[PDB]
């Protein structure tokens, strides 16, 4: 069964060996019912929070963020070969945005018309500054942070999840509200085959070049975990020495693991950002992160500084030995390393109790995938 | 099982080289120095024969 | 001399070497089945009583010696031959050894005459046989020897043939017996309760609990809270809790002083001894033995009907169903009482909080039954219904005068049939009894994959129910380390609870304890009947197999003297747990079976005992005589298990944690041989698993037991119902060194395929795979399905018999619109005969009380070729035929996918070569996946394998991708890349295949080992449109082979609810699966009988034919109706 | 070797053989919707 | 609720109500304490009236008390309990119809008994066993009872184990079943199709 | 606080007074034998419980390869450098962070906290 | 064709001593169980001489006819 990759998330669909059932009506009456019912166009905007279920998700989705930056320009033979894509073009090429020296469109100038209609809708890009709606260029957008389509067209803005996701005020949900769900359909359709066939040229990868960081990076992250363990060591003398008073409502226990805790998380977050900054505009790792097709800013932290505290039951790794997690540590031993703080990356390697500790935090999440499978049905089978 | 005909990738033929392979490493080749003997230079091809399990050498201890 | 840190990683991979080169990876198993042929039969047969006759004539008899013979088969003439267990595989045979007893029968006439007979060697059975086991055929066969018995020499045996069919007994994981653990329940209303789960030695009549609670605080009262909380003891066959001072008392320890003796080893500490005093308040009525012992008895299991019948069974129970490991003996109640009171105590300090409660995930506090134990178990039960028939068959000769004849009193179907069936089914017990028989404990073996089959045979199996679900048991306990593999898990309902062993673990086998409690009471050990209560508190109590023997004065020395013995071989064998709890003053000692240990080497003052010239000898293992044997004799590796590495300061590499560095640690006791032993076979071929999400690491352990491959050298002998073979398996590139041992380079899994990691055109989106169609046009996972049909004519029955025969469509009764034009004369078809969905390959014909047509049809799907038709007789005798049809499959777009990393994905498209992307080589990729697979899995190991590939390739060496190597690195890979003339990071600039324009993006690719996965698109595929009906419910069949529908389910139905189709929602719920009509009485909601023949339709009950209503319903609704009748409700449909 | 009336496969409560047809109202194994027979008990007992 | 703190008849007959107790299928009254006997039972709830029975929430012509006494047994239709045919012409009978052997042998036996005179205490075995088959027939999983089996160990798959559950007859054949029509395969991605569009085998087509 | 055994039947002596000479006196249940009281405190009830750690400490942890040595406390009787220190890790506490010593040379279990 | 009353699990299983009130009884007729005691001692005596199955099963019909037939009903079983 071959499925177009929009309809993957309302079906919470993978292919990886996912089977589906097809039913087919036996009667133009109950024909007629899924027609005018329950057609994916139908289906677009769900009433569960009222916000389109399906949008651009995966290549489309990176790709668009690509397409629509504003340094994309495409020749002549170029557009030609997308607008064959564009089951609802007009046939006429519209003017490029340079004419000279050279007949260059713009990736805008040719989403805009993949949006269908008139409409108008207002997003920002996920990498949109904060202080840049407050700044002199609120309206020029340096960055081009600023999604504005107006009148059909989009004439600023880089387009992302934000913008093509499953969100409520979503472009995509703005036509679906305004041309309908016929129209609504189209527009789905010619954002995937217009932007599948400009990706044949672009292109999008990603490997080990996007899993390295700067000397300078790895340097900072070194430092800031080096500093990390001397924190906690601290906190650990204080407690030995009955110098830590506990926090109030808090056990002296609770009071050393709040510190200890808190002490690696801000690590884990600066030597996150650390690795974030290093990325460059070509890293594909960050790619498909500002388009929000897959990935999060954790996941290129754990890739590239640390893995972080790996946790049981929301607690660092127990003592599952008398006093102790695993027999190559002294007993009574809370520091960073003996309790499941993994100060690697991904990229290079766990030690072989970072591994072990790692292993012990994935098992906790498999666990609730299962529990979760059971658990979540029978609530949903009473409520119905 | 059997050295494969053709490389997977390209479509060298690779079926001629894998007795000539074993020769040479029978002569003290390396294995990179043996391929490159065989004119087999895109490591497609090399992956053929440098990733290769003569499995019917085994299954001819079998009486038929 | 001493291994440098330059040497190192060559001197511990050739120490993992000789281990394997002597253990094996099916160790646990075989070890385990040849103790319970060595010692556990021939135990229970002397354990077993003689039988005494008396009914005048006194009849004895005895079995002296147990003998086994070489696995035989007996022709329908009665010729034995040795069966060769491919003949039983091909037969369908049961690979068993015949077991004969030596009986000795002495008769006493009464007139001071004694005459004694001994039958040598009578036959009481078969005992299945374990493959390759000392008792195999196989067993000190050559590979060469193997070849020619058409058995594949990588085949690591370990298993069961019942009736063909192999079989794996999984490792059940129980509670360790004989020790004392203290567990709080937060609900139940006993504060603490301390169990024992106590068993007899060599495992006679199975384990007896006692519980020792204390009652909860919730209970609010006057006198209940001004005395605290009372301590019960629940005996076995006792229905009630029974006060724990009463059990002293009935001991016949009456005075408060001596019963406070054998709880409170130091009434200097007053806070333990209030504990206790609630506790002589409620027994302070018992003041006597006897009274106390008819307390007991009060409650026992049969009421008793005098005071004296009481008191006689409460001092039975006590005697030996209440901690029998302890004692069994009438001269045992000192040292039940002694540890009956340790039990006590032990609770005391857990209510006290000096001393932590026990964990039940800890696996020191665990025990594993392997082949053996398990065997033994069912011998037992076997053998001693073996006597309960003799005595029956000979007390019935004997009462009438006449002698018996002793072979015709034996019925050798107990030993044969218990057997096998236990092993046929895995049903563990009885068959009758199969309400509490434990289930999978047998499974068919899996072959799938060499790394499936290898993994099966290491499983471990949690003693909780799959059904139940807690995180707890299915948690990553810390003590699995080294155990059992930390990835290796099934997903379901199964996550943690089916284990598998780590790569280098060992399961102790047991021995006797003997000759380590002789040398103790030869060591300054004083007796725990001769010492006085006073001397425990400062000295050391001695634990053997959870029996307290003695204590000690000098721990320190005696632990000393017992490791050097161990390291020495002298006393203690290596599988021998010693523990010193140093803070409990306790020193533990371990000799029983299912004690999971794994090797370690020995540190004494920050120095490996393992020198230079260890690794010398090593290295020339063969023409030398030097194994790994010779390490542990030497004293430098010792077995440590889990309890002992609770007290184990371990080193994880001696290049790094030995040396002097900033002090952490300068007391180190072991080492680790290599960090990478923590993995199991399937963790085990992970590339660079130490660069991967942990889930991912779990989720390829599960794929790598679904790879195609060659799963076995002499696959084309065997007959399996479903065989998958690779066309072209290659070894990987980039390797482990654990592979080595696996054999995955002698029997691969897997291709490698130049990857390209890109979004080429769409169609490797959310998972998906492009393959490359002329790599596949060239034998690119090309793969053959093998599916095998047995089919076997029986004659039983006055006239009633099966044949193999052509049935004739007027001849024969059933018929279907197959083709039956394929079989030969025989009935059998022919092999090189193509066959497609609906062909018959056996005609089977059974004769009707004409005949009717029983003939076996090809699966619908299958369309392959007859490989084989093997004809033979089966075990039962009958004519039997199996035939093999061989399909070649061709990779086609919906077939699974996975790298070594838990990127798994079904083929989304096949290009052609042309419009694949190519570089400037002319290199196209053989798959390509989406980039989008990578970033939130983060199966960083999966980039490294490409590079780490590119580099293999290119310079012609395979990699090392061994997890925990400092010598392996990006940085080092990417400037090996460089070398060759290629990106350091393993990128290229490829060109569009449609186009030829270069993509602005270069695209990360290179080698990477891939493995097509059992799951075939054609496999799966299945379509209904009105099928059969089940006759039950006469709704769609169940099942893709039964042409079933698809379940439109509740959660279908809410959905269509919730669209509002009810028109959609009838069709699929009434029309689409079972309409149907029936007649109901207007006045009466019953159904009418209906006759449309005669078209007379009646209501017996209102006397009316006039008013019927003819109703459609769902067939279900109709029998829900009827059904609800035959509980005598009325569903009455009304309709007005 | 036939179904016996009074029988537990007493021929007048059903055709659940496929060759067959209902003494009761004479269809076959599709078209009978089963007919109900009783059992009067020597003594009577409780409804669970 | 009310009737019970009463414990006298008031009405006539001034007497003691006694505290009926249940130990598994068989009723106690206790005052002094007697085998409360169905047909005793079935002769007390004879004699309620309809009116009376109306208070009790039941309504007489569609549910009597005495009616919740078995005196007659119904015998499912075949297409309720049919044998199943595997492995040759030797059909396997259902559970329910192995229960309705017991039931007959027992009744059976217990009115040979009664005509044979037999004594008081043999016909009430017989009677316990005709409870216990009557109820297994019914509800094989009778709390702190024996079960049923199949001669094998497997117990028996009485009425109220068919209708409950989700592989009952309510939940598994009536809210949801097994339907014609239905296709099941592999999905794979098609960025060439529309959102709407499905792509369907030729075989499935 | 403390346990006493009657001398006569080694049985529990419970405390009891007499009027005549109103002086608490332990008397057996099950023996009717009498003892003067000298302790005059039936039982003392330790809420905090504050137990001195040390106490429970035993020296022989100084032969546990397992837990921590620090040369920078010395063994305040036997000046010995070398010294194993560890947590209490004993329920009831409701708080324990502090490191308790243990004096390593041999023959000197010397326990201490800092 | 018949079902056997299982173990009993609670305590009103049990009669007030002890004793289950629930037993299994013997309905099996008596030339079945003459006949099924005969099948059994008929593959007692094949295992001893290791007799396959099939031979066992013509015995079990040979047996049937001659013990319905009831010719030879004076001779023991057994033989
Ligand atoms: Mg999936
Ligand atoms: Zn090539
Ligand atoms: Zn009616
Ligand atoms: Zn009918
Ligand atoms: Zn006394
Ligand atoms: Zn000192």
């Amino acid at each position: 069964f071959r499925l177009n990759l929009s309809v993957t998330t309302p079906y919470n669909a993978d292919f990886d060996g996912d089977e589906m059932n097809l039913h087919l009506p036996q009667s133009l009456e109950t024909r007629a019912e899924i027609q005018e019912l329950a057609m994916v166009p139908r289906m677009i905007v769900t009433p569960q929070s009222n916000r389109p279920v399906m949008g651009i998700v995966q290549d489309t989705l990176t790709a668009v963020r690509k397409f629509t930056k504003r340094d994309v320009f495409l020749e002549r033979g170029e557009v030609m070969n997308l607008l064959m894509f564009l089951s609802t073009w007009d046939g006429k090429v519209p003017q490029p945005a340079i004419l000279k020296p050279r007949p260059l469109w713009t990736g805008k100038q040719i989403f805009s018309l993949i949006i269908p209609g008139h409409i108008n809708c207002i997003r920002t890009h996920s990498t949109h500054p904060d202080d840049e709606d407050s700044g002199p260029y609120k309206h020029i957008s340096p960055g081009d942070t600023k999604v504005v389509v107006e009148n059909g067209e989009l004439i600023m803005g880089i387009l992302c999840k934000k913008s093509l996701g499953t969100s409520a005020g979503s472009l995509v949900h703005i036509s679906y509200l305004e041309m309908g769900h016929d129209i609504t359909r189209l527009f789905y359709s010619n954002i995937q085959t217009v932007i599948n066939n400009w990706l044949l040229i672009e292109g999008h990868t990603i490997g080990i070049g996007d899993s390295i960081a700067d000397s300078k990076t790895y340097q900072d992250i070194q430092n800031t975990i080096k500093k990390a363990k001397q924190d906690v060591i601290e906190v650990i003398e204080k407690a030995h020495n009955n110098e830590l008073e506990p926090t109030p409502g808090n056990t002296l226990r609770q009071t050393f693991e709040n510190q200890v805790n808190r002490i690696l998380n801000d690590a884990r977050d600066k030597t996150g950002s650390s690795a974030q900054k290093s990325l460059s505009e070509y890293n594909n790792f960050k790619s498909m992160v500002v388009s929000g097709a897959k990935g999060s800013k954790i996941n290129i932290s754990q890739v590239i500084a640390v893995v972080g505290q790996q946790n049981v039951e929301g607690k660092r790794i127990p003592f599952g030995f008398k006093h102790r997690t695993l027999p190559h540590f002294i007993k009574d031993d809370y520091g960073p390393e003996s309790r499941g703080f993994v100060e690697n990356s991904y990229l290079a390697g766990l030690t072989p109790t970072e591994f072990f500790f790692h292993a012990m935090g994935g098992r906790e999440g498999l666990i609730d995938t299962a529990v979760k499978t059971a658990e979540t049905g029978y609530i949903q089978r009473r409520l119905i | 099982m059997i050295i494969p005909v053709r490389c997977f990738t390209c479509g060298k033929i690779v079926g001629n080289k894998w007795e000539a392979y074993l020769g040479l490493l029978q002569a003290e080749y390396t294995e990179g120095d043996a391929l490159d003997a065989l004119g087999l230079k895109r490591y497609c091809c090399r992956r053929m024969l440098l990733a290769h399990v003569d499995l019917i050498e085994k299954l001819l201890n079998y009486a038929p | 001399d001493e291994i440098t840190p330059d040497l190192w990683q060559e001197a511990c991979w050739i120490v993992i070497s000789s281990y394997f080169d002597e253990k094996g990876l099916v160790r646990q198993q075989l070890d385990s089945f040849d103790e319970f042929i060595q010692m556990s039969v021939q135990r229970i047969v002397e354990d077993a009583p003689p039988i005494d006759l008396q009914a005048p004539p006194r009849y004895l008899l005895k079995f002296e010696q147990i003998y086994l013979s070489k696995p035989t088969h007996w022709e329908r003439d009665g010729a034995p031959s040795p069966m060769m267990p491919n003949e039983a595989r091909l037969r369908n045979l049961t690979y068993s050894a015949p077991l004969y007893v030596d009986i000795t029968k002495t008769v006493i006439k009464e007139g001071e005459e004694q005459l004694q007979t001994q039958h040598q060697k009578t036959f009481i059975g078969k005992i299945p046989i374990m493959l390759r086991s000392t008792y195999c055929l196989l067993n000190g066969l050559t590979d060469r020897d193997l070849c020619e018995l058409n058995e594949c020499p990588l085949d690591p045996g370990g298993y069961f043939i019942i009736n063909g069919s192999e079989k794996v007994l999984i490792a059940q994981e129980k509670m360790a017996t004989n020790t004392v653990y203290v567990f709080a329940k937060k609900d139940s209303k006993y504060a603490y309760t301390g169990e024992c789960r106590s068993c007899l030695e060599n495992s006679s009549r199975p384990t007896s609990t006692i519980w020792v609670s204390m009652l909860a605080r919730g209970g609010q009262g006057a006198k209940k809270s001004a005395i605290g909380q009372r301590i019960v003891a629940t005996l076995p066959y006792i229905k009630q809790e029974v006060p724990i001072i009463i059990v002293f008392r009935a001991l016949g320890f009456v005075s408060d002083r001596d019963i406070l003796e054998h709880i409170i080893y130091d009434f200097e500490d007053p806070e333990m001894m209030e504990m206790v005093k609630p506790s002589l308040d409620e027994a302070f009525v018992i003041q006597e033995q006897n009274v106390a012992l008819n307390f007991i008895g009060s409650r026992g299991a049969k009421p008793g009907v005098t005071k004296e019948k009481r008191i006689k069974y409460a001092k039975e129970v006590l005697q030996k169903e209440m901690l029998p490991h302890v004692g069994v003996s009438d001269f045992c109640e000192t040292k039940k009482a002694y540890f009956l009171g340790y039990m006590v105590h032990r609770l005391l300090l857990a209510a006290l909080g000096r001393r932590e409660l026990d964990d039940r995930d800890h696996y020191g506090n665990k025990r594993l039954d392997l082949a053996g134990p398990l065997l033994a178990f069912l011998f037992r039960g076997m053998f001693k219904n073996l006597l309960k028939e003799v005595r029956i068959y000979a007390q019935k000769f004997i009462d009438r005068g006449k002698d018996f004849n002793l072979e015709l009193a034996i019925k050798t179907r107990i030993i044969s049939d218990g057997l096998k069936y236990s092993l046929a089914t895995g049903n563990w017990g009885d068959q009758k009894k199969a309400h509490q028989a434990r289930a999978g404990v047998s499974q068919v073996l899996n072959r799938l994959t060499f790394a499936s089959t290898l993994s099966h045979l290491r499983r471990l199996n949690s003693p909780i129910g799959r059904d139940g679900k807690l995180a707890k048991p299915r948690q990553l306990h810390n003590t699995l380390w080294g155990m059992v593999c930390p990835a290796e898990t099934p997903e379901g309902h199964a996550v943690g609870l089916v284990k598998n062993l780590a790569l280098m673990a060992y399961i102790s086998v047991g021995s006797q304890p003997s000759p380590i409690l002789e040398f103790l009471e030869e060591w300054s050990m004083e007796n725990l009947e001769e010492i006085s209560p006073a001397a425990i508190a400062d000295a050391t109590k001695i634990f053997v197999n959870g029996c307290w023997v003695g204590i000690h004065k000098d721990p320190e020395q005696l632990m000393n003297t017992l490791r050097k013995l161990r390291r020495q071989m002298d006393i203690i064998v290596s599988e021998v747990s010693m523990i010193r709890d140093i803070r409990e003053r306790e020193i533990r000692i371990y000799t029983d079976a299912g004690r999971i240990c794994r090797p370690l080497l020995i540190v004494e003052k920050q120095k490996l005992l393992l020198k230079k010239r260890h690794i010398d000898q090593l290295k020339e293992r063969e023409y030398n005589n030097y194994s790994w044997q010779d390490l542990v004799a030497s004293g430098v590796v010792e077995y440590i298990d889990t309890l002992e590495e609770e007290t184990v300061m371990l080193a994880m590499t001696p290049d790094d944690l030995q040396e002097k560095e900033v002090a952490y640690c300068s007391t180190y006791t072991h080492c680790e041989i290599h960090p990478s032993m923590i993995l199991g076979v399937c963790a085990s071929i992970i590339p660079f698993p130490d660069h991967n999400q942990s889930p991912r690491n779990t989720y390829q352990s599960a794929m790598g037991k679904q790879a195609m491959g060659v799963y076995i050298t002499n696959f084309h002998v065997r007959m399996d119902t479903l065989a998958h073979v690779l066309y072209y398996p290659q070894k990987p590139l980039v390797t482990t060194r654990s592979m080595e041992y696996l054999r995955f380079r002698e029997l691969p899994a897997g291709i490698n395929s130049i990857v390209a990691i890109a979004s080429y055109t769409g169609y490797n989106q959310e998972d998906s795979v492009i393959m490359n169609r002329s790599a596949v046009d060239r034998g690119f996972f090309r793969s053959v399905f093998y599916r095998s049909y047995k089919e076997q004519e029986s004659k039983k029955g006055f006239d009633q018999e099966e044949v193999f025969e052509k049935p004739t469509r007027e001849t024969c009764q059933g018929m279907r619109h197959a083709i039956y034009d394929k079989l030969d004369d025989d009935g059998l078809i022919a092999p090189g005969v193509r066959v497609s969905g609906d062909d018959v390959i056996i005609g089977k014909t059974v004769t009707l009380p004409t005949k009717r047509d029983c003939s076996t049809f090809l699966r619908t799907s299958e369309t392959g070729i007859v490989d084989q038709v093997m004809v033979t007789l089966n075990q039962e005798g009958y004519k039997f035929c199996k035939i093999r049809v061989r399909s070649v499959r061709i990779p086609q777009i919906g077939d699974k996918f996975a790298s070594r990393h838990g990127q798994k994905g079904t083929c989304g498209i096949q290009y052609r070569q042309e419009d694949m992307p190519f570089t400037c080589e002319g290199i196209t990729p053989d798959i390509i996946i989406n980039p989008h697979a990578i970033p939130s899995r983060m199966t960083i190991g999966h980039l490294i394998e490409c590079l780490q590939g590119k580099v293999s390739a290119n310079k012609g060496e395979i990699g090392d991708a061994t997890p925990f190597n400092d010598a392996v690195n990006v940085q080092k890979i990417s400037n090996l890349l460089s070398d060759y003339g290629y990106h350091l990071r393993g990128n290229e600039v490829l060109y569009n295949g449609f186009t030829g324009r270069k993509i602005t993006s270069q695209i990360f690719i290179g080698p990477t080992y891939y493995q097509r996965l059992k799951h075939m698109v054609d496999d799966k595929i299945h379509s209904r449109a009105r099928g059969p009906i089940q006759i039950l419910n006469r709704q769609p069949m169940e099942g893709r082979s039964r042409d079933g529908g698809l379940r439109f389910g509740e959660m279908e139905r809410d959905c269509q609810i919730a669209h509002g189709a009810a028109q959609f929602l009838r069709e699929r719920l009434f029309e689409a699966s079972d309409p149907y009509q029936v007649h109901v009485c207007n006045l009466c909601g019953i159904m009418a009988i209906a006759n449309t023949r005669t078209h007379t339709y009646e209501c017996r009950g209102c006397r009316n034919k006039t008013q019927i209503s003819l109703v459609r319903m769902p067939y279900a609704c109709k029998l829900l109706f009827q059904e609800l009748m035959s509980m005598s409700i009325a569903p009455r449909m009304m309709s007005v | 070797g036939r179904p016996k009336l009074g029988g537990l496969m007493d021929p007048r409560q059903g055709v659940i053989e496929r060759t067959g047809r209902c003494q009761t109202c004479a269809g076959n194994m599709t078209e009978c919707p089963g007919h109900f027979g009783h059992i009067e008990l020597a003594k009577p007992v409780f409804h669970v | 609720d009310l009737c019970k703190g009463k414990n006298i008849c008031e009405g006539g007959c001034g007497r003691y109500q006694p505290r009926i107790r249940r130990s598994g299928l068989e009723l106690y009254a206790e005052w002094k304490k007697i085998l409360l006997s169905p047909e005793r039972v079935h002769e007390i709830f004879k004699r309620i009236s309809d009116e009376e029975c109306f208070v009790l929430g039941m309504e007489p012509r569609y549910a009597r008390p005495e009616w919740m006494i078995v005196t007659v047994l119904p015998v499912p239709p075949l297409s309720v309990r049919p044998a199943v045919v595997m492995q040759g012409s030797a059909r396997n009978q259902d559970d329910l119809t192995h229960k309705l052997a017991d039931i007959v042998k027992i009744n059976n036996q217990l009115r040979r008994n009664e005509q044979n005179g037999a004594a008081a205490h043999v016909i009430a075995e017989d009677v316990k066993l005709l409870q216990f088959h009557v109820a297994t027939m019914v509800d094989n999983e009778l709390p702190g009872l024996p079960r049923a089996m199949q001669k094998s160990g497997r117990p028996l798959k009485s009425l109220k184990q068919r209708l409950k559950g989700k592989e009952g007859r309510v939940r598994g054949n009536l809210m949801g079943k097994r339907v014609d029509f239905s296709a099941r395969t592999v999905i794979t991605p098609d960025p060439n199709l529309s959102i709407d569009q499905v792509g369907v085998p030729r075989s499935i087509a | 606080v403390g346990i006493r055994f009657c001398q006569e039947c080694n049985n529990m002596l419970y405390p009891k007074e007499d009027k005549e000479n109103r002086i608490l006196l332990y008397a057996c249940r099950n023996c009717d034998y009498q003892q003067e009281a000298d302790n005059s405190c039936i039982y003392v009830n330790k809420i905090t419980h504050e137990v001195d750690e040390l106490t429970q400490i035993i020296a022989d942890v100084s032969q546990d390869p397992t837990l921590p040595r620090t040369e920078d406390h010395p063994c305040q009787k036997c000046g010995h450098k070398e010294a194993v220190f560890f947590q209490s890790h004993s329920a009831r506490a409701e708080d324990a962070m502090r490191l308790y010593y243990v004096c390593t040379a041999p023959h000197c279990g010397h326990r201490w906290t800092e | 064709l018949s079902t056997m009353i299982g173990k009993g699990t609670g305590a009103a299983s049990f009669d007030e001593f002890g004793n289950s009130k629930y037993q299994n009884r013997r309905t099996m007729s008596s030339s079945d169980r003459a006949m099924m005691n005969a099948f059994k001692e008929i593959t007692t005596m094949a295992d001893r001489i290791n007799l396959p199955r099939n031979i066992v099963d013509r015995t079990n019909n040979l047996f049937k006819q001659v013990y319905e037939q009831k010719s030879l009903k004076g001779r023991a079983n057994d033989a």
